[PDB]
Formats: structure tokens, sequence, C-alpha cells
RNA sequence: AAGCAGCUUUACAGAUCAAUGGCGGAGGGAGGUCAACAUCAAGAACUGUGGGCCUUUGCCUAUAGAACUUAUAACGAACAUGGUUCUUGCCUUUUACCAGAAC
RNA sequence: ACAAUGGAUUCUGGUAUGUUCUAGCGCUUG
């Protein structure tokens, strides 16, 4: 979503979470430890 | 992973909660 | 609010390139803890200040792949959404 | 009996804030 | 993982949902001379089932 | 589409250069009207707001009489002047109605602004105001309306 | 589905040019960062209508219509804050806080 | 045959506090 659609309703500019899909995925082993915490800490706000 | 080791949380512990496996204990 | 409006003024006066405007807005939203002092009077904002810091790590190491360390990243859309949701919950607080 | 809002000029706002 | 107080290796860490965990019953049920140790029960095993 | 000439904005059609000196004279009077002339009276300060609403009316009458009355500009130029905010779309849209031919502005017909469910008194014909004041034995007490200083928008006078 | 017939219409030449019968017609179309009023979380859930029982309610039976929202459950593919209470954290008091719960 | 990384700051701090500071004439007596 939403590229499998061809129609749909408008959403706000607030509601288009461009960076949400980055921390819902596994980062990789190559990232350092200060930015793997940022993946975990944004996941924690997602869960709550 | 939390395989029964570590802390319930690192809030009241005054540590970071960083667990690393002892390379000394193998056999 | 003024600090963000002033960069569009500097862009419109011709003093600031459009990439510097995108980088300037990105610098403001990620450094509100050192440009304003909003934490002194509402310390729950440290969630929002640490969200914009944690978003910056995600944005920089995808932006700066095969690039050097430098200023010009202006993908300010994730950190903009943080303060718009911070402003969502402090409207009922400050009106009271 | 509802007509919508009247859409003032931009200068009408502008004179007030200057005043 | 929040409810079981487990940590997925990339997932978030929370406070205990039931922090009153340290109570226990002295019983012959889960003793070492009872349990066959074949596969270590990982935290991924506890969350999948 | 904005007022500012951006790069998203469309270049003006053919007949624009003939009418541009007449529209600049409305544009420099609106810049001189917003100039913050410091006046201590409330009777004088709204009278300076009244001069802006007159210039907004007169700039839109000019584009109205070019296209609808004398047919002197094309439809593509006239749509450009509305999109570039040279003319008020919804005030011209009232001049086409029958009772609203010489309409003072969109604010003076709003039934919700007034304390009654009424229009402004500058919508009332002057001969009607002379008649009701003749029965009272006085001269008519209305001179200029408080919204934009009109003196009668009624189509009959 | 080419072609023939049946049917439905159609530009119509009609029969009638009456009583007819069918479909359409007896105050538009597209919209608006316009407004008002309803309505939007529950036995997987609604309402109108007819019939019967008890004496209106409720139940049973028959029928018509159900927009939006919902199953890896929710108007929002998005996501803040506050109050109270419980339990912690920081550790001069308070506010502002820490981070889990329940309402 | 190990990839596990909590924090973060503002406010409430010995002179405090308290008083007086009629210039520009209110009619008559004095
Ligand atoms: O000094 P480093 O450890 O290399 O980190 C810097 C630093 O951010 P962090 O210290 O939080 O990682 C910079 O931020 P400042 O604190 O100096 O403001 C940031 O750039 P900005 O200054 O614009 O925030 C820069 O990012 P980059 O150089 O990629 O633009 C980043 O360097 P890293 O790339 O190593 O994170
Ligand atoms: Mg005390
Ligand atoms: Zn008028
Ligand atoms: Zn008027
Ligand atoms: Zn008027």
């Amino acid at each position: 979503f939403p590229f499998n659609r061809t129609k749909g309703k408008m959403v706000r500019a607030q509601d288009v979470a461009l960076a949400k899909k980055w921390f819902l995925q596994h980062p990789d082993e190559e990232y350092p430890v200060k930015v793997k915490v940022s993946y975990q800490k944004l996941l924690k706000n997602y869960v709550l | 992973s939390y395989n029964g080791i570590g802390l319930k949380s690192a809030k009241g512990s005054s540590t970071s909660g960083h667990v690393q496996r002892s390379l000394a204990s193998n056999n | 609010m003024k600090l963000i409006v002033d960069t569009h003024v500097q862009f419109r006066l011709g003093n600031v390139d459009a990439f510097q405007l995108a980088d300037g807005i990105h610098y403001i939203l990620n450094h509100i803890g050192q440009l304003t002092g909003i934490y002194r009077y509402k310390y729950k904002v440290m969630h929002q200040i640490r969200a914009c810091k944690d978003l910056k790590h995600i944005i920089y190491y995808k932006f700066n792949k095969n690039l050097g360390k430098g200023p010009g990243c202006g993908f300010w859309q994730p950190a903009w959404r943080v303060w718009l949701n911070f402003l969502r919950g402090t409207i009922p607080l400050l009106e009271r | 009996l509802y007509t919508p809002k009247a859409e003032m000029p931009p200068e009408h706002l502008r004179k007030i804030i200057n005043t | 993982g929040k409810a079981l107080n487990n940590a997925i290796p990339g997932g978030p860490k929370f406070e205990p949902l039931y922090p009153r965990e340290e109570e226990e019953d002295y019983n012959e049920f889960n003793s070492i001379d009872r349990v066959i140790f074949r596969v270590p029960i990982r935290s991924e095993y506890k969350v999948a089932f | 589409m904005p007022r500012i000439k951006t790069r998203r904005s469309k270049p003006a059609p053919d007949g624009f250069e003939k009418i541009k000196p007449t529209l600049t004279d409305f544009e420099i009077q609106l810049r001189d009207a917003q100039k913050d002339k410091s006046s201590k009276l409330a009777a004088k300060s709204n009278e300076q707001l009244w001069e802006i609403m007159q210039l907004h009316h007169q700039r839109s009458r000019y584009i109205y009489t070019l296209y609808y009355k004398r047919k002197a500009i094309s439809k593509d130029l006239y749509d450009w002047l509305i999109k570039e905010k040279y003319a008020d779309k919804l005030l011209i849209a009232k001049w086409r109605k029958t009772g609203y031919e010489k309409l003072c502005c969109l604010r003076c017909i709003q039934k919700n602004e007034t304390n009654n469910g009424s229009t402004c008194i500058c919508r009332v014909p002057r001969a009607q105001l002379e008649e009701e004041a003749r029965k009272k034995g006085t001269q008519v007490s209305f001179h200029q309306c408080v919204h934009c200083g009109c003196r009668g928008c009624a189509s009959t006078d």
C-alpha cells in the first residue's frame, strides 16, 4: 500500500509516515550501535 | 536474545543492561 | 515558530538556497533542545526531542550512504511530524 | 438563510496589522 | 515480548508487565532431576508459541 | 494561481499589455493605502480601511466592464485575472445578479454579520430612506456604512 | 458471433390519427479546504411492515431495505496530551519528572 | 561459534518586610 491501488481518499501531510517502514524492518548487521538503538527506540513508541 | 539472562529492566538498575556472553565458559 | 518562519524569509530574500532552506528546517527540528529551551517548562518534550534525535540517525545513515560527513541533509518530513503531534497535545494544555 | 464567508481582500488584513 | 518480559533481538525493551515475579512455590515440579535438557528454550520459542 | 509571480504561475495572455497601465494604478494606490498612516481617531482609522474596500471594488469593476459589459478582453485573459487574484470572483458573481448590480461588497449582504438577520443599510434604496425620514420629520441619518463606507449600493440609484 | 426469423428500440412512410396500452415527462447538471442536523464500536451487532401470544412491553412468525466503520478487528494504513489510582525510577521539598498498569 | 548499550532540566536561595513622602488655596466665621 498504496502503490497497489489506483484510487483512494486523501490523507494529510501529517499522516504520510515516510520513515515508519524503516524501523519496522530489521536494520542490518552493518549499522553501528548508536543507530541500532534508534531503531529499537522508535519501535518502542510504535508498540505503545 | 533474552534467554533467561539479564534484567527485567534497566530503569532501576543504574546500569545499561548490556549482556554479553562469557567467552571463557565454553566447555 | 519564528525560527522556522525566519528561514523561509531568508530563502525568499535570496540569501539562502533552497537546499539550505531544507537543511535549515531540518537543523531546527532536530536541535530544538539547544535552540529553544522548551524542556525547562514542559519536560515531557524530551520524548519529542529524543524522537527527533532517533529519527536523525535513521535519516542520516540512509542519506549519507557513499557520501561524506557534511551538513546538507534536508529530509525534514519525519521530524516535522513529531512537533506537529507535540502541538496536537499541548493545545488543550495551554488553552486551560 | 446561510451565505458563506465573504472573502476579504489581502490588503484589508494588512492595513489592520500595520495600524 | 512486552507481556512475557522477553527481548526480541531487534525489538524493543519494556518494563515488566507483571513485576511481581519473584514469588515462587517450593515444589518438585520444575526441578533439575525432573527436566530433560535437549534444546534450550529460546526467547523466540516463547514468543512464537 | 498565486499573487506572486512564481514559476508555477502561468504567463499572461495576449490582451494583458493593453490593460496593464490601468491595473498598475490600482496597485500603487493599494500600496499607498496600506502605508500605516498613524491616526489617533477611530473615525479616521476605519475611513482608511474604507479606502481599501473602494479600491478593491473599483479594480474589480474595471475587469467586470472589460469582459462582461464591453467584451474587450478574451475569456482566457479573464480567467487568468481571476486565478492571479486581479479580480474578485465572488463579488463579480453578484454583479451578474439582478438585485445586486452595483453591489457595495460581499460583506454588506451577509445576514449573519448583523444583529438582525439583515443586510447593510447601504443596500437600501435612498428614496426609501428619504421616505421613512420624511414621516419622522428629520433628515436621513445614514451617511456611510461601517463596513466599507458605502453610500448606497442599490441598483436603482 | 456473419447471415435469416423472433424481440427491443430507432430516423421514420404509416394504420389508427378515437377509446387506448407501454416507457419517459408534471421546476436541471457539475461542483465548494461551504454550513447545519443526524449518525459512526455492538448478543456479528440494523430498521421499516404484516400476522399471532400474553396484557403497551416482550416473544414468535412472514417480508422489505441496509450508507459508512471492522477480523493480524476500527472512523485516522495516522498518532499527541491531561486527570485519578496502583506500582516503580530520579533523591534537597514542591512543580516539572522516570516508566509500566487500570479506569 | 557472540551480534543484547539506562541516563540527560527548570523553578522555589538575608535584607526580607513595613511606614511617610499636599505642588496647584472650595465662598462663611476666624
Ligand atoms: O560527531 P559524530 O559522532 O561523528 O556525529 C555527528 C554529529 O551528530 P552525533 O554526534 O549526534 O552523532 C553531528 O551533529 P551535531 O551534534 O554536530 O549537531 C551530525 O550532523 P549535524 O551537526 O548536522 O547534526 C553528524 O552527521 P553528518 O556528519 O553525517 O551530517 C554526525 O556525524 P555521523 O555521520 O558520524 O553521525
Ligand atoms: Mg516548606
Ligand atoms: Zn454599500
Ligand atoms: Zn460594503
Ligand atoms: Zn454597507
